[PDB]
């Protein structure tokens, strides 16, 4: 009776902004941006292709409660480069090193479809 | 510039009651210069030593060569170009307590226990050797196995 | 910070005033009558001592 | 059975008993448009405003304390001090 | 549900949990850190338990009191690992001195020259608000007076 509809688990509702960002006030270029209606698959690509530059010294991804989709990154880098460019170019380099995968892939398919 | 402690060891004991942790070595190791008595507890799987093994030790305040205090974080830029590059095994502490003399005994025997976060650090021997080690104080230890 | 290898600038009877004072200012039993001292003194013997 | 002010031997620190009660009943008054009488810093909790008016001891409220020989002493929130 | 608000200060002054925490019976506290939490709690002290930057890193984001200052790591090379007690220490806040003893710690342990550097990890020590020395239990992290 209490039971939750099984399509927020991915949508947003009305009025609801998909990315909140928050700039934090205890350390200087700090940002917590927040995502809505995922799980920790998304988190876990950004926070793992953000650990590989050097630039930043702070990424890291919590999600507040398994009931509530929702999950919130901090990132902390350098005086020189902002975080909101440094998860940029994280989602970049993602989507790059997964259509390589994805090419990759259909080569695979392909030659072993025609190898027999 | 900062070496308030450095000898090389020879190791003579290796578990003299038995391994207790999978991945900790404690150690008993004797100097050559001046006579001092340590032990050891390293991480064992990071690291491997055996018993009869010779290392280099330098116990200083600070990684900069020119006697600067460190700003006390961490970050994953000053690590080469130090004092830490000379030696494999590199640990940062604090001293919790220092036994010996205390009020009422002479000060020709004194012993300092280090705490690297749950790994433990005596080293006990005279107490002029010892100098400018204090209570709660922060500390530097460089270590290199050598032939 | 307390240096416990390093001489100190406490004088004993620095001590003893600060314990009197200590004393004299930690009371239970309010009152300058004699039954309000001696409840006061009652209250607080084991803490005394 | 008015206790002089010098003649008051209740103690002089206020305990949680009267501040809770002393709280709400302020925080009451408040919720029915009293004059506040700090400065607002945003806050709509009509509680919150009643702690932070609270801290620097500007509340007319007079405690009645009752003695067990059915005598009152009158405390006022200045002369009693904040502790927690 | 309180259905007026000087009720609901009450509550907030009176009746709260944090406000509630030691019995007037017996002097102790009445909640604890017990099963799997208490379990891990136990695990996660030994000595021998070496955590990455990474796992630290996850760990990082579930303390909301954290001040955004990272510990520096306990070992620094080769590579940059933490422990459970310098993590631990992060989750105590201000000033906390405590001596308590783990339940499997030997009575003769206390007066052989081992009673401030145990091979078996088992004297907890707790200096200025940090985690330094032993592994936690039902009797350090429970319902226990002195805990």
């Amino acid at each position: 009776m209490n039971a939750p509809p099984t399509f927020e688990s991915f949508l947003l509702y009305e009025g609801e902004k998909k990315i909140i960002k928050e700039l934090d006030t205890k350390v200087t270029n700090a940002a917590i941006f927040t995502i809505n209606k995922e799980d920790h698959t998304l988190g876990n690509m950004i926070r793992n292709q953000l650990l590989k530059d050097p630039n930043v010294l702070f990424a890291g991804y919590k999600v507040p409660h398994p009931l509530e989709h929702k999950f919130v990154i901090r990132i902390q880098t350098t005086a020189d480069y902002s975080p909101q460019e440094a998860f940029m170019n994280a989602i970049t380099d993602l989507l790059a090193e997964l259509s390589l995968f994805e090419e990759r892939f259909k080569d695979a398919i392909k030659e072993k479809k025609e190898g027999g | 510039a900062g070496v308030l402690f450095e000898d090389i060891f020879n190791v003579k004991d290796m578990d003299p009651e038995g391994k207790k942790f999978d991945r900790v070595s404690r150690l008993h190791c004797e100097s050559e210069s001046f006579k001092m008595d340590l032990i050891l507890d390293i991480n064992s799987w990071l690291y491997p030593m055996e018993l009869g093994d010779k290392f280099r030790l330098v116990l200083a305040t600070t990684l900069r060569e020119d006697g600067c205090p460190d700003s006390g974080e961490y970050n994953p830029m000053e690590h080469e170009g130090t004092r830490a590059d000379s030696f494999e095994y590199v640990m940062y502490g604090k001293i919790y307590r220092i036994e010996g003399d205390e009020a009422h005994n002479e000060a020709s025997r004194l012993s300092a226990y280090v705490s690297f976060g749950g790994l433990l650090m005596r080293l006990q021997g005279d107490a002029n050797n010892l100098h400018g080690f204090e209570v709660d104080q922060h500390m530097y230890l460089l270590m290199k196995r050598l032939a | 910070h307390i240096n416990k290898r390093l001489p100190t600038d406490l004088s004993p009877i620095r001590v003893i005033k600060g314990v009197k004072t200590l004393l004299e200012r930690c009371v239970i039993v309010t009152g300058n009558d004699r039954i309000s001292k001696q409840a006061n003194e009652n209250a607080t013997l084991l803490f005394q001592c | 059975g008015g206790v002089p002010k010098s003649k008051r031997i209740t103690t002089k620190y206020m305990t949680k008993y009267e501040r809770a009660r002393v709280l709400g009943t302020r925080a009451l008054q408040i919720a029915m448009c009293a004059p506040i009488m700090v400065e607002l810093d945003g806050e709509t909790d009509p509680l919150q405003i009643a702690m932070k008016e609270l801290k620097q001891k500007k509340i007319p409220i007079i405690i009645r304390r009752y003695l067990p020989d059915h005598s009152y002493e009158d405390w006022s929130i200045d002369e009693l001090i904040m502790v927690d | 549900v309180p259905q007026s608000m000087e009720t609901r200060a009450e509550v907030e002054n009176i009746h709260i949990t944090p406000r509630q925490i030691i019995t007037p019976q017996a002097n102790k506290p009445v909640m604890g850190i017990v099963q799997d939490t208490l379990t891990a709690v136990r695990k996660m002290t030994k000595r021998d338990v070496f955590i990455t930057r990474e796992q630290v890193m996850n760990l990082l984001m579930f303390l909301p009191t954290w001040d955004a200052k990272m510990p520096q790591p306990c070992i620094l090379k080769p590579r940059p690992l933490w422990t459970g007690k310098q993590i631990f220490s992060l989750i105590i806040p201000g000033n906390v001195n405590m001596i308590r003893t783990h339940s499997t710690h030997p009575d003769e342990e206390d007066e052989g020259p081992y009673k401030w550097i145990s091979p078996g990890d088992t004297k907890v020590m707790v200096e200025h608000g940090e985690l330094i020395m032993g592994i936690l239990c039902k009797k350090s992290l429970g319902t226990s007076a002195g805990s």
